[PDB]
């Protein structure tokens, strides 16, 4: 950590105490798992599942859950202890900021505004593959259904569509819901446990005997892909101004929902690549593929829906969650401070959704989801290992901290998270680090030349 | 939370219940 300016926690309170003195808190262990699963289950596992089976694990894609699972298990367990021992309405943002500083903060934050924005226009191509799927038995013009390559199509116009329809949301501002949340996210799971139980009957074990054609080597590189599936379990810590009692509730919230999609996750991944021979899984849907191969059509329709439905909440939270990010990189003076009035004659804090907006669109619709959700991949990673870092050394500065829920073993967890995690950034395409060098690169620039512009210069 | 708990139990079955249904009115 070189030039730090931590945050005192106490700051971080009176912050997340002013912007949630008006907000009532209600919220339990199962409305914030919901939170969690609604954030986490999504394109990952409904669209990347194919892609990976097919062309770098296989069958053995399992094993490429598990060892990406337990990458996000130790890491899940550093941010637990985070949200139990800082419980503010932030994130790995906000954390870095109270242990490493300014520097290891802005540079972390400037990660995850683009992170949350790949990641926003990932799961929007993941979404228009399962809408487009879903309407075909029509279909839209050939030109417009895919990223721009060399034979085919030119721009992804149903993953252009959502991401402004959720624009349009998400600039309306209506109340979120704790119940519709649950409801959403229960048709998310029931139609994964949906086709589970119908597509357990149609397995053949002879679509398993390849196992690993591609060796341990493509379980690796399988791995660093369907790591895009398991983000999304930050997203409890969002809610933490409604929380009663979230110094104990916020770590249950994080690790039930954690622990929960990774067993659906290796279900499916088992059950897919039992159905459907493992070279015919490169497709848009491959759970709704699986379901028609082997002649299941009307289910095929309710996973098409409740994927429809499911995907479509990740989308709200991974904007939000980008958005959000805006109002406290400026808050903390790190960006400049935009303005908009709210009444005829008040105005408040504003951050541009539609230009944030419109720069997802564009993304989503010409750059191919492999490409996304490997840029998003390594913005992930860094993040991860930040933060199991920052344990550590918020175990070494301030030691004696309220901590509900701390990391089991107190170096060994910490320490494998980051070399699970590191393992996965080293199977991922070198192209990958030439947009996320430069762009911290260009974040770097920002930060000494107007980073050092903020709140807490004096 | 408490009633939340069974709105997400009671749609996780009727969607269940429904794809049970249409799963066996197939092949
Ligand atoms: C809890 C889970 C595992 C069991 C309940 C799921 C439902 C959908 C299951 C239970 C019995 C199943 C049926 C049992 C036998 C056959 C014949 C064969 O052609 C496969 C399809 C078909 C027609 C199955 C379709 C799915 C089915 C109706
Ligand atoms: C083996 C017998 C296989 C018989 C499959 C039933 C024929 C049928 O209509 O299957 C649905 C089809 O896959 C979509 O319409
Ligand atoms: C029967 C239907 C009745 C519907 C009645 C209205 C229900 C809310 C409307 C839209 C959902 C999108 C709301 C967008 C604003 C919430 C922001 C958001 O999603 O934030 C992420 C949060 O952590 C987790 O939602
Ligand atoms: N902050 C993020 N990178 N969010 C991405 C969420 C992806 C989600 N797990 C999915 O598979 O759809």
């Amino acid at each position: 950590m070189n030039l730090f300016r931590k945050k005192p926690i106490q700051l971080l309170m009176k912050e997340s105490g002013a912007k949630g003195a008006s907000l009532r808190k209600e919220l339990g262990a199962f409305d914030l798992t919901m939170l969690g699963i609604g954030a986490i289950i999504g394109t990952g596992i409904f669209v990347l599942t194919g892609v990976a089976a097919a062309e770098h694990a296989g069958p053995a894609l399992v094993l490429s859950f598990i060892l990406s699972g337990l990458a996000c298990v130790f890491a899940a367990l550093c941010y637990a202890e985070f949200a139990s021992t800082v419980p503010v309405s932030g994130s790995a943002y906000t954390y870095s900021y109270a242990t490493f500083g300014e520097l290891i903060a802005w540079i972390l934050g400037w990660d995850l505004i683009l992170e949350y924005g790949v990641a926003s226009s990932a799961v929007a191509v993941g979404w228009s593959g399962y809408f487009q799927g879903l309407l075909s038995g029509e279909l839209p013009k050939a030109l417009t259904s895919a990223y721009d390559p060399a034979k085919g199509t030119f721009i992804d116009l149903p993953a252009i569509i959502i991401v402004l329809f959720i624009t349009f949301l998400l600039n309306l501002g209506a109340k979120k819901s704790a119940r519709f949340n649950a409801v959403i996210v229960a048709i998310k799971v029931a139609v994964v446990l949906l086709f589970l139980a119908v597509g357990v009957w149609y397995v053949k074990p002879e679509n398993w005997t390849p196992f690993m054609p591609y060796g341990f080597s493509g379980v690796a590189t399988g791995a660093a892909t369907v790591f895009f599936a398991y983000i999304g379990f930050d997203a409890v810590s969002t809610a933490a101004e409604e929380v009663r009692n979230p110094q104990r509730d916020m770590p249950i919230g994080i690790i039930v929902s954690l622990l929960v999609c990774t067993l659906l996750y290796i279900a499916v991944s088992l059950v897919l690549t039992g159905i459907v021979p493992y070279e015919q899984l490169n497709v848009k849907n491959p759970v709704a593929f699986a379901l028609n191969y082997i002649h299941q059509d009307w289910v095929a329709g309710f996973i098409s829906l409740g994927a429809i439905a499911g995907i479509t909440t990740v989308l709200l939270v991974s904007m939000y969650g980008q958005t959000r990010l805006f109002y406290a990189i400026s808050r903390d003076g790190l960006l400049p401070k935009v303005f908009a009035r709210i009444s005829p004659t008040r105005q408040v804090p504003y951050v541009n959704t539609w230009l944030t907006g419109a720069a997802v669109a564009v993304f989503a619709g010409i750059i191919p989801l492999n490409k996304l959700a490997e840029l998003t991949n390594i913005g992930t990673l860094f993040a991860f290992i930040t933060v199991s870092i920052g344990v550590l050394v918020l175990r070494k500065t301030q030691p004696d901290l309220k901590r509900a829920f701390r990391v089991p073993f107190v170096p060994v967890v910490p320490i494998l998270a980051v070399l699970f995690c590191g393992y996965l950034v080293l199977q991922l395409p070198a192209m990958t680090w030439i947009g996320f060098v430069s762009w911290l690169l260009i974040g770097l620039v920002i930060y000494f030349i107007y980073g050092r512009k903020h709140s807490e210069l004096n | 939370m408490l009633g939340n708990m069974n709105v997400f139990m009671a749609v996780l079955g009727i969607i269940l219940f429904s794809g049970f249904l249409a799963a066996y009115f197939s092949h």
